[PDB]
């Protein structure tokens, strides 16, 4: 939903590409 | 805990997905814990993983989130 700022153009669309997910390696604690 | 604390993400794990795969983004800047910046996230799918916020898949993934 989001809201504030100013000022901006361009931008959007969702994804990428090269490599994927699941899998494994990460961690933390 | 609050006592000794570590990063929240200590490492970051590389595996670009979209925003449909991730069902929670949560971004920790440089703490008092660590002087660094890391991404922490679950995948609905995809489990609960660190990520590389430098990365442009990340940049998507994460701004198309928001």
């Amino acid at each position: 939903m989001s809201n504030i700022t100013d000022p901006q153009m361009w931008d959007f669309d969702d994804l990428n590409f090269t490599g994927m997910p699941p899998a494994d390696e990460d961690y933390s604690p | 805990s609050a006592k000794e604390l570590r990063c929240q993400c200590i490492k970051t794990y590389s595996k670009p997905f979209h925003p449909k795969f991730i069902k929670e983004l949560r971004v920790i800047e440089s703490g008092p814990h660590c002087a660094n910046t890391e991404i922490i996230v679950k995948l609905s799918d995809g489990r609960e993983l660190c990520l590389d916020p430098k990365e442009n898949w990340v940049q998507r993934v994460v701004e198309k989130f928001l």
